[PDB]
């Protein structure tokens, strides 16, 4: 189980123009170039998509795993999923033969899971571990996000900008109190 | 009979009344699921098949070749172990007879009851029985005298067509006994006790230890500090390390007395005393000679005298003379404490003559 | 009221085995913050060392290295046995008290009031069976006799009923040993045809 | 038999029905896995082989009978005691007992082979009667044929209320209790094998909050701990602890009794399913029976003689199809040594009842009259 | 159960002209509009912050509840609380070809538990490998003047702290603060169990 | 059970003139227009009529519920009630047939409850849930309120005015200590 992404987000989809309107606009001085700001939003998206297990820009992933968990399951970790592209099933060397039937993607923010039809799920050869490419995330743009999750990115990327090293300074709906409802709540630490 | 015209038209004329829906989900969970519900039925069914029978109403105790050899398959005792095994399980015993001959039918087949349903009809007694396996019916007929099915019922106070089957009465205590044995089965299979924990906080509030340190820490924990051969190694804890030993505070007895009380209220319903099957607890009966005598008097001989009386009427429709057929309650080994104090009572009554005490014991006078 | 205590205290235990959560422990992961979930690569790693090495009967006592942040807080189950156990057996006995059976007869555990089943089965056919059957047969004696001119009296036998044997022994041992009167005078005391 | 056509076509006529899915696994982890399930079968299987048999046809004279010549040695290398313990050892284990018979001469077959019920499967056939049995070892069938008069296999069944073709096998009824007794014994085997109790710990924090001790200090610390402070010979050394050091003594808070009362209660439910009394095999607990004249008499009356009287009843009917005359085999219930207290009070009642004559009490006790 | 919304708030329905008067920015200048892209950017970030703590909707946009299996037998509670006029209950199959069903479902309107409550003792059956989309418009009112004013005041108390401090800087809450106003709009549930 | 109100309070019944006499009068400067003040009193009435379950201006409600609690009860939540207007009893589609007998309103500040005559209360059809329109509240004006409840509105609406965001600053009879005697005190969390 690796879950590397296919393509990174371009930066032209990130709101480097709307971040400085959060950062110094209305109150302040009309400071740094776009390459300094964009290094702080994706450093704040990747801090929140790691704490909440989300994706937020809807790029494409590839989940390559070696054993299914159940035979009617294997929940996917990145939460908002849509349109699992292919279920490639490589052999050892891998002429790379895909399968096209047997499973149904169930789009669900709780457990995005792959839930094969019936009771049997596509098995794995010896050495030829199965890979899933899926496109998980809210929307292709920034305007398709939930706004409280998009605000906590701006509240955090303005923290990484306005104070550089790990220095000193909790408000009611802060950074933590906004992403506490997008995190995954699980209480199974067990065998299944 | 006069009230037959009013209960059958309300129950539905000429249709099959199915009755209990859970008559087979209690069998696989209360007879093949727990040993108390298993043993209590097999204790009674093997016992009622063991008591011999006598043919009265003939004016002298002699169809006894039919019962000792009903068919090609099950034997005399195999027949009653299957017949009573349906009355104790589902409250209903059924007996197919095939009769190519006009009287005294050739074979007796215990039709199992969960695939069997009645149809009341227009009046009184049921008109037919439907043996429905798969989707296929049979529709026996009762519109005649020989009536190919004897239907033995236990007592049911609210229903007019079936029995109550004490497994239905103890259906909660079967589920308490199944789950409490599945509580301990699961708890041995999914429970993490640790013998302790080695806590590495570090210089910070948190810190993992390097893989050169973790392979070192396993090796001195595996080699020196685990096993029966290593009980008590004084475990130098350095700066930062700490050994916090965990316990396991509820260790024994997870639902132990609720299971034993559930294991006895299964034995309470079927009628067996708890000494016979082996339930631990208080000594109600003393020395098994009164526990076996209480078994063959409270729940075996009342059960077999109602089945043998229904065999007595249904088989006497095939041969012309009406037959009586009741358990002997003699040459049965459990009633010997009942029998010897009878032989000691009138045996020491020396006032009455020798021909007058042979008639009290059931001896032919000479 | 006692049937509703025994039906519900048995459904208390049936429910408690069916919908109740005991965990054998809990593995607390707070993290560097006050609150932190663990990554999905970390969560599969945590289960796999918990599923394989730390659960089961075959793994009872693994010393469980807990690094920074982690903690294992063992849970308990503080009432384990005996959920309404003594109020169910006391409610089981009041059911047996109303109908009139002795509790040794049906098999309720408790104190041995009667001794040895020659008493309790003799107390069963004298306090709650033969008073009941002598009035069912007394209504059958009067209702049936209206169908046939002559009056009929049906009553239980109180002879060769097998639980009244210890009553019948001390009747035959008193009159059998009292040898001052003759043989034809003690047959009518015991109920025998005279000779 | 009239109902035979609809019950046979339901499961599928002419094709094998395999039966229970885990009786081949319960033999490995419930009979060779725990001692209680092991002993409960071997106590019953070696008791039903001990009881003699009676061959009777209306005069009972057949003590030289060919069936009693057959059963005395069934086949080469398996005696009478080794046949029935292998036959009852299949009935208690999988609910099904089987006997092959090979017959060169068309009457009284020469050998009886206890075919094991793991690898046997029925064929439900046309009229609700199993037409064939398939002995499947490896991937190879045999298909015995019972469309004849001798029908080469007797099929001893225990009672099964749901299935039409097999038995229930009390091991399968106590399969949850076998898994508690197998696992609570492996709880203690594991706990003795991978668990860490230390007798104490010697804390060295140091001048900082955290500090290891030098390698010259570590050899010094072990050498005063190995030589002076460990062992039975050093129980109570007063242990000067200078600055920084501390000895925090550890404990082991559940010491005894890890699932001890739920293992013995699970041991008794194994003994409850097969039907042995717990004083017979040796389970500790309350003395239900008193003094082994009761419990061994309750053993041959509740779970041995009801079992043996129907195995011999199937042998009475299957063998008699090989020789014209019908045969009745039943256990003796005389000179079986656990029914002596039953036989005493029979002989003491009729022995002391001196109102009837001597030739009238010989027939009550079962003696030849004189 | 995805629960994505069909359309969003248009932005003309948010009281930026009133939130500007709340912030005490400035009255009579020739500029007067330099923060309309900003004051509206924190009203959307404080409405959607309170919609996540109270599970309310506040503007009555149209939602879509795409799920694959009914939770219970008949009721099917909706997450967003103030509901009115469920537009369509469609019942999709394996591939497209959605067929709307009147379906005997009826929507009990209640701000406690907004549920569907099948009237034919069963919800309409879902095909194997098919979804169910409940289209509904949930919320208080179409404009801002239809909200409960205690909940609308908590939006202004909260969006003004996103305005007056940009990064996460720590700030004693007032008697009826932000948290004390939305705490009677939260969902009070005490079921962690199987039914 | 919804309980939406029929008509909102007009604002000409709210004391926007008497609030500024609390706010800056006697001590201070003789600041904001009426639309800014009136947005703070109804934001303080709705904070106290939610904490104390009251109504304070006596507008009309409609309580539409699907099952009665008892058959001689169904306490009404908004506390000071007077003159239940109608007991409409709709069917499915709803030709909307009212009933006019069977119940008695019992005006009580503790449990405003509807208490049908005898032992039987008007039952509900399948699907046709019953609605109650009632006019609960103290008085039509502001001068009919209890003055301690009307003071705690002014003590709270002067808090929402004089400090804008959730900032820093308990007096003996404060806001909480004045509305603590108008709140509903119930200790039934049970089945009935």
């Amino acid at each position: 189980m690796m879950l590397n992404e296919v393509t990174a987000v371009p930066g032209t989809a990130l709101p480097v123009a709307e971040f400085r309107d959060h950062l110094r606009l209305g109150t302040g001085f009309a400071g740094a170039e776009d390459a300094a700001l964009l290094s702080y939003l994706r450093a704040a998206i990747a801090a929140i998509e790691g704490r909440t297990a989300k994706a937020l820009i809807s790029r494409g992933f590839r989940l390559a795993l070696t054993a299914w968990r159940w035979g009617d399951m294997q929940t996917l970790p990145i939460a908002p999923v849509a349109t699992v592209t292919a279920l490639r099933l490589v052999d050892a060397a891998g002429v790379e033969t895909p399968v096209a039937a047997g499973w149904r993607l169930v789009p669900d923010m709780a457990r995005p899971r792959i839930e094969a039809l019936g009771a049997m799920l596509p098995m794995i050869p010896t050495g030829g571990r199965v890979e899933i490419d899926f496109t998980a995330g809210f929307g292709a743009s920034w305007s398709a996000l939930p706004v409280d999750l998009a605000q906590a990115v701006f509240l955090l990327a303005a923290q990484y900008y306005e104070l550089r090293h790990d220095g000193a300074a909790a408000m009611p709906f802060g950074v933590m109190a906004l992403i506490e409802r997008w995190r995954t709540v699980r209480v199974l630490g067990g065998r299944p | 009979s006069v009230t037959g015209r009013i209960v059958a038209m309300a129950s539905g004329a000429g249709r099959p009344v199915w009755g209990p829906r859970d008559t087979v989900s209690l069998m696989r969970t209360g007879f093949a699921g727990n040993p108390v519900g298993f043993r209590s039925v097999k204790l009674i069914a093997e016992a009622t098949a063991a008591v011999p029978l006598i043919c009265q109403d003939a004016e002298r105790r002699y169809v006894l070749d039919l019962l000792r050899r009903p068919n090609a398959g099950q034997g005399r005792a195999e027949l009653f172990e299957a017949l009573i095994g349906q009355i104790l399980l589902s409250g209903n015993g059924y007996l197919e007879a095939v009769c190519p001959e006009p009287g005294v039918p050739r074979e007796l087949h215990v039709l199992r009851s969960d695939r069997m349903a009645v149809v009341p009809g227009a009046d009184g007694w049921p008109v037919g029985y439907d043996y429905t396996v798969g989707g296929r019916k049979h529709r026996f007929d009762m519109t005649g005298h020989p009536d190919p099915i004897c239907h033995i019922k236990s007592f049911h106070p609210t229903d007019d067509h079936y029995g109550l089957s004490p497994m239905q009465a103890a259906a909660v205590a079967l589920d308490v006994h199944n789950a409490a044995s599945a509580w301990s089965k699961a708890l041995l299979d999914n429970a993490a006790r640790p013998s302790g924990a080695i806590i590495y906080k570090g210089a910070d509030g948190q810190g993992v230890l390097a893989p050169e340190q973790y392979e070192r820490l396993i090796f001195e924990m595996e080699t020196h500090h685990q096993g029966a051969r290593n009980a008590g190694r004084p475990m130098l804890l350095e700066g930062g390390l700490d050994w916090k030993p965990m316990g396991f505070s509820p260790s024994d007895m997870e639902f132990h007395e609720t299971k034993a009380a559930a294991a006895r209220e299964i034995a309470l319903a079927f009628g067996v005393p708890p000494m016979l099957i082996g339930i631990p607890g208080d000594a109600t009966y003393a020395n098994y000679a009164e526990a076996n005598r209480a078994f063959y008097r409270l729940t075996v001989l009342p059960l077999l005298t109602r089945v043998s009386a229904a065999l007595a009427w249904w088989l006497s429709g095939y041969l012309g003379a009406q037959i009586e057929l009741k358990p002997d309650l003699d040459q049965v080994p459990a009633l010997a404490v009942e029998r010897d104090q009878l032989w000691a009572r009138i045996g020491a009554a020396g006032f009455l003559s020798n021909s007058e005490k042979r008639v009290l014991l059931g001896l032919p006078p000479t």
